[PDB]
Formats: structure tokens, C-alpha cells, sequence
């Protein structure tokens, strides 16, 4: 029920390294399952914000969904893999201001041009 | 046997599979089901020395 | 380790047999299971 | 040995029983330092493993951070946070003291 | 004792991230038991023969 | 041995061969059983490690009492010693929502 | 079955689609999963393989 029938969020409890997807075949004294996980290599390091304000405009502020704010100047990156893309409206959400935010006054991303 | 200790009902427990059945639960009443009963015993036909 | 006393162990089967290979065999579940718990606690990435 | 030269602690002692009763305890699969070789890396793991969607990137965040994020994540306005961060740590390291 | 990629904190309003750049899939297998193989004894022939 | 002939004898060091191979399978027995519990209880922990260490837990009761924060784990003699930290509410009051 | 909200209703999707949206929902962006199918089919094969 939670490995084949859905994809697993609980860390260990399918296979290893992050769950994608389960098959089940029966074996001799039960039930053998195949678990495929995401297994990532290469790690690199990289600089990240906590998210972003308009420096202004102060209280308008976003912060990534399921991934990172990345230097590069900034931009965004998926949470499992190292591809960095525009922030945009589509991967941001807006939320109330910080003191690790950084303050951006040049090249805003879009969600920031009020 | 009865209140008044009189015998009544009985089962011979080596008539067949289902009398065992109810002697090994010493009962009349047994439940429904798929039961494990003695093997069907092989007989000697001769001997040979 | 009295002789007189291993002869009559010894119609008791291979008793000590089997005691030595239940044992065994729960103590390598034991280590499996150390084995296993310890793969997973295991961090992938860590701070010092 | 040390139940040859030095004998039992006490009475009914299970260990000096070993080399009698003819039976042996077995050392456990790992050390010490092993076991806290992997506690401890667990301990730095906490702040940047908990923290957002997939377990295959690590943000190295501070402690205390992570724990505001764990803070606000159940209910506790991020207003409340900035206000009484120290008040927070304090009732912290008063529950672990 | 294997350990993990170090990973450092800043001393900043900034922080390191550690991000794959790359990826595999593996397959994790398990055996889960839901059985044993079901017995019954004679006993009575077991021990009397 | 050195008070009975054998006939007599036998029967003697057969009630300490009978006496002893009870309990050597009364102790087999109850490793077997121990280890079992040991190793499910293993499982356990594992799932500990990874919802509540490795992670906040959403899940009432769980990890700790109230509503889960952060877990730290230490090696404890047979086992994990976990250590929950949760947060507890107090001096509830009523409002009209 | 382990796509939406729900076990009522059932979505007869692609295996290949389903695994795509699988792959979006763990961090990695559609940006790069449109880029990659085939890479990813490719992998996918080799750890079943
Ligand atoms: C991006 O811009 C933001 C907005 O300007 C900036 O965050 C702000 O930083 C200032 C400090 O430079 C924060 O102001 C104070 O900081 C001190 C630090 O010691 C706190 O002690 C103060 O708290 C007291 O005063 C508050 C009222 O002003 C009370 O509410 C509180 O209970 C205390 O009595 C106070 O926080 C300011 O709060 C933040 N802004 C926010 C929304 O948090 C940020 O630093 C800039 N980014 C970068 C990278 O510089
Ligand atoms: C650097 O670290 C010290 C503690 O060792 C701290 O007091 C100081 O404020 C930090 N500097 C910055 C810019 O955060
Ligand atoms: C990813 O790793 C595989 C080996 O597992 C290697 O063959 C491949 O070239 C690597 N790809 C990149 C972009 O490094």
C-alpha cells in the first residue's frame, strides 16, 4: 500500500536513497518487492539564499518551492538535481520577510517586479 | 451422559475419519472446517523371514 | 567432560548440534540486524 | 584472566561462570567509537537533512535556524519566532538541561 | 567507518548547499515472508508407531 | 560414578543428562525468542532514526509526546537511547474563531 | 493508482508518464525531465536490467 501502490515520502522505509516506484512478484514463502530509487551522485557545492526580497520593497518576498535559490545572479534549482532555470512564479511563493533574506536591488526576478 | 448419568450417545472413535474427528475434540459438536486426521494404516498381507 | 556420560548423551541424537547451529544462527541475526540498523542511520552528507 | 589472577567480583557472577559453566559471551559486531562514529555524524545530519523536498541534497543550516523552520512549520507564526528567539532558545536548553 | 560528504556551515546570511549533479537509479530488493508451510502431525502414529 | 555401578549409575547421570538438555533448550528457546524481539524492535528503531532524527514527524504520538520538533538519537547499552523534543502548549484560552 | 488525490477514481496513464511525474515530485524539475527522457528510460533499464 505504501510502496507500490503510491510513491513512498518515508526515508528507509522502501528501498534506499529516494523512492520512485515499486513492482511485487511472488516468491516461495512470500512476497518479493523491487524497489527503484533515485540515487544521486557528483555533489557539488554551491551557495544558497533562504529566499528573496525586493530591497524597495522590503516586505515582498519569496522564498523557493522544492528547491533552491542559487548564486550563478540568482536563480533556481530543483531540490534533487543540479539544473538551474529562472526564478519565476512558477517555482517561488511569496512569504513574510526575513532577516536571512537576502536584499536584491538590481536584476529582480519577476516574482519581485512590483 | 445425561444428568441422571445414563449413556445416551456415543461415538466409536476408530469408525471412520469423521468419529475421530469429534473424539479428539471430545465433543458431538465440532465446528466447520478441513481437519488432520489418523492416517489410513497400511496392513502386513505376509511375512517374510 | 565424562566419558561415561558423553556415551549416553549420545542417544539423545545430535543434541548439541542443534543447540550450537540455533545459537549461531541468532547471532548472526544479531549482526544482521546491527549491519542493517547502522546502514540506514548512516548520513549520506553531513556537518562536521 | 582476569577471573584466574584477580577471581569473581561477587557472588553469582555470570561472567568468571563463562570458563566454567562452559559458556561464552561474544563481543557485539561494532566498537565503541563505531557506534559513535555514526551517532555523531547522525547529530550533523539533523539541521540539513530535515529540511525540504528529497533526500538526495543537504543544506547546511545552522541548528538554530532549521529549528525556527520546524517552529513555524507547526503553527507558530513567523512573527512570534523573530520576537522571542531568544525566549525560545532559553525554554530549549531548558528542556534538554 | 565510512563517512559522510562534509558539508560546512557559513558564518553568513548564506548557506552551502551539497546538490547531486547527477543520478542513477537503483533497485533495492526485499524479501518479505507471509508464510510458513502449513503442517499437521499423526500424532498418535508419530509416537506409538 | 564413584558411588554406583552402572546398571543403577546410568540411571543417575541420565536425570542430570535429562535435567541439563531441558535447560539448554529452555535457554535456546528464549535466545531464539529474544533475538527475534531484538531484531523487530531493531525495525523499529530504524524507523525512528529516519522519521524522527532525519526528519520532523507529523505523527501524533510517534516520537514523543506533543508536537515533534527534533530528535537527537545516542547509543545507549543494548540499543538507541532516543531523545524527543517536543512542544507543549499551555494556558489554553477561548476564542471566537 | 499512486497519482492524485484519493484511491476512488483511477488515472490509466503511461507507465513513462507516471514515472516523469514521479521524478518532478521528488525535486527534479520538468525543465530537466523533458530534456532527459531518454537518459532516464536509459538508467531506468539499466537498474532493472
Ligand atoms: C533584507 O532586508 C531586511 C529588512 O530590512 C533585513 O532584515 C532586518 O534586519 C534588522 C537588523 O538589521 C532587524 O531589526 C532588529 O535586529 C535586531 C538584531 O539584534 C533585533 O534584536 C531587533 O529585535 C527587537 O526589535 C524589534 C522591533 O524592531 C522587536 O519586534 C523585537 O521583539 C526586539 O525587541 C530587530 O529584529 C529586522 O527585524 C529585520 N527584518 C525582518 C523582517 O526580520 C535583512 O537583514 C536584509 N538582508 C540581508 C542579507 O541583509
Ligand atoms: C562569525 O562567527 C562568530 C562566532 O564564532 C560570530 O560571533 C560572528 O557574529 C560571526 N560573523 C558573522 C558575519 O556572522
Ligand atoms: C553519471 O555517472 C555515470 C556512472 O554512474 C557516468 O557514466 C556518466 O557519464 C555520469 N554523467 C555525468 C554528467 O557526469
Amino acid at each position: 500500500n505504501e510502496c507500490v501502490k503510491a510513491q513512498s515520502k518515508r526515508s528507509g522505509f522502501c528501498g534506499q536513497g529516494t523512492h520512485i516506484v515499486s513492482f511485487v512478484v511472488n516468491a516461495p514463502n512470500g512476497l518479493y518487492f523491487m524497489h527503484v530509487g533515485y540515487y544521486p551522485s557528483n555533489h557539488i557545492e554551491v551557495v544558497s539564499a533562504y529566499g528573496l526580497c525586493d530591497a524597495a520593497n522590503p516586505t515582498n518576498c519569496i522564498a523557493p518551492v522544492n528547491g533552491y535559490f542559487i548564486k550563478t545572479e540568482w536563480s533556481y534549482t530543483g531540490s534533487s538535481f543540479y539544473a538551474p532555470e529562472p526564478i519565476t512564479s512558477l517555482n517561488t511563493k511569496y512569504v513574510a520577510p526575513q532577516v536571512t533574506y537576502q536584499n536584491i536591488s538590481t536584476n529582480l526576478p519577476p516574482p519581485l517586479l512590483g | 451422559f445425561s444428568v441422571d448419568g445414563y449413556i445416551r450417545r456415543a461415538i466409536d472413535c476408530g469408525f471412520n475419519d469423521l468419529s475421530q474427528l469429534h473424539c479428539s475434540y471430545e465433543s458431538f459438536d465440532v465446528e466447520s472446517g478441513v481437519y488432520s486426521v489418523s492416517s489410513f494404516e497400511a496392513k502386513p498381507s505376509g511375512s517374510v523371514v | 567432560g565424562f566419558q561415561k556420560c558423553e556415551q549416553l548423551l549420545r542417544e539423545y541424537g545430535q543434541f548439541c548440534s542443534k543447540i550450537n547451529q540455533a545459537l549461531h544462527g541468532a547471532n548472526l541475526r544479531q549482526d544482521d540486524s546491527v549491519r542493517n540498523l547502522f546502514a540506514s542511520v548512516k548520513s549520506s552528507q553531513s556537518s562536521p | 584472566d582476569d577471573c584466574m589472577q584477580q577471581g569473581p567480583a561477587s557472588a553469582r557472577d555470570l561472567i568468571c561462570a563463562q570458563y566454567v559453566a562452559g559458556y561464552k559471551v561474544l563481543p557485539p559486531l561494532m566498537d565503541v567509537n563505531m557506534e559513535a562514529a555514526y551517532t555523531s555524524s547522525l547529530l550533523g545530519s539533523i539541521a540539513g537533512v530535515g529540511w525540504t523536498a528529497g533526500l538526495s541534497s543537504f543544506a547546511a543550516i545552522p541548528f538554530a535556524q532549521s529549528i525556527f523552520y520546524r517552529l513555524n512549520g507547526v503553527g507558530i507564526t513567523q512573527q512570534v519566532l523573530s520576537e522571542n528567539q531568544k525566549l525560545i532558545a532559553n525554554k530549549f536548553n531548558q528542556a534538554l538541561g | 567507518f565510512n563517512h559522510p560528504i562534509q558539508v560546512d556551515q557559513l558564518n553568513s546570511s548564506y548557506f552551502k548547499l551539497s546538490i547531486p549533479t547527477n543520478f542513477s537509479f537503483g533497485v533495492t530488493q526485499e524479501y518479505i515472508q507471509t508464510t510458513i508451510q502449513k503442517v499437521t502431525v499423526d500424532c498418535k502414529q508419530y509416537v506409538c508407531n | 560414578i564413584q558411588r554406583l555401578d552402572p546398571p543403577e549409575q546410568d540411571a543417575q547421570i541420565d536425570r542430570l543428562i535429562n535435567g541439563r538438555l531441558t535447560t539448554l533448550n529452555a535457554f535456546v528457546a528464549q535466545q531464539l525468542v529474544r533475538s527475534e524481539s531484538a531484531a523487530l524492535s531493531a525495525q523499529l528503531a530504524k524507523d525512528k532514526v529516519n522519521e524522527c532524527v532525519k526528519a520532523q514527524s507529523k505523527r501524533s504520538g510517534f516520537c514523543g509526546q506533543g508536537t515533534h520538533i527534533v530528535s537527537f538519537v545516542v547509543n545507549a547499552p543494548n540499543g538507541l537511547y532516543f531523545m524527543h523534543v517536543g512542544y507543549y502548549p499551555s494556558n489554553h484560552i477561548e476564542v471566537v474563531s
